[PDB]
């Protein structure tokens, strides 16, 4: 019934758009990771806890740790769930190097309500 | 407002669409803090210019390109995209560039276009939030 969301993202701006579009669709239960290295850390202490996120939202570029590498750490891991690329494209086949670590999904920003619910009901 | 080539009104509207009011509720706060953003992320730019770190630049570029593109600042966005860019060594037709300061002069060129532009959108911003 209530969706359990991690966001990984380091621009806030970017955070509190996708937080307030996800606010609209009812999902209030939104975890914040400011970089890939916290989105793992996130993702352990979530399977280690019991308390499974639903879905994933992770920016591709972020210190520390970027999203194609903490993706591929979540997924060795064991975490099976969707995880879906926020992404600012600058090519057309970083999808591919995206899915090869594991990404499932693609929203490009700027990120809209129409997108994202596409995304949300698969 | 009248904001003219500085902003994609569809784009930065789907923001005002964002408020529960026409009080500004989410839009105004998102827009102030982007602008601490945007002066935060030039003065790391700097910094980088000066080490003469172009993947650090190149990372910089991209962060702030994703925020001006939402709120629809469409030429901060495209001044963080030749950024970016010239930050992998890469020319806009999508070449290589060997000479480093070239490529550091450019994006200084660039950081130029986009202070310059954010201080014009700061106001008309200003006064439309009030
Ligand atoms: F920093 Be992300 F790839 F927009
Ligand atoms: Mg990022």
């Amino acid at each position: 019934g209530k969706l359990r969301v991690l966001v990984a993202d380091d621009n806030t701006v970017n955070i509190e758009v996708v937080s307030r579009l996800l606010k609209l669709e009812s999902i209030y239960d939104v975890t914040i990771a400011k970089d890939g290295q916290e989105a793992y850390e996130l993702v352990k202490n979530a399977m280690e806890t019991g308390e499974r996120f639903d879905v994933i939202f992770m920016d591709i570029q972020m210190p520390n740790l970027d999203g194609l590498q903490s993706t591929r750490l979540i997924r060795a891991l064991g975490y099976n769930a969707p995880i879906v690329a926020l992404t600012a494209f600058s090519e057309e086949s970083n999808v591919k190097e995206c899915m090869e670590s594991g990404m499932n999904e693609f929203l490009s920003k700027p990120i809209r309500r129409p997108a994202l619910k596409q995304v949300l009901a698969k | 407002p009248d904001f003219g080539d500085h902003v994609d009104t569809s784009i930065f509207g789907q923001i005002l669409e964002m408020d529960e009011g026409d009080d500004h509720d989410f839009s105004a706060p998102l827009v102030l803090n982007f602008f601490e953003q945007a002066e935060e992320t030039f003065q790391k730019m700097e910094t980088a210019l000066n080490n003469k770190d172009l993947p650090e630049l190149s990372k910089l570029g991209h962060f702030l390109k994703g925020s001006s593109a939402t709120l629809g600042f469409t030429k901060i966005r495209d001044s963080c995209q030749l950024i970016q860019q010239y930050g992998h060594g890469l020319n806009v037709d999508g070449s290589s560039e060997p000479d480093e300061g070239v490529c550091l002069k450019k994006i200084a060129e660039a950081l130029a276009s986009a202070r310059v532009d954010t201080v014009a959108l700061h106001k008309m911003m200003r006064e439309f939030f009030e």
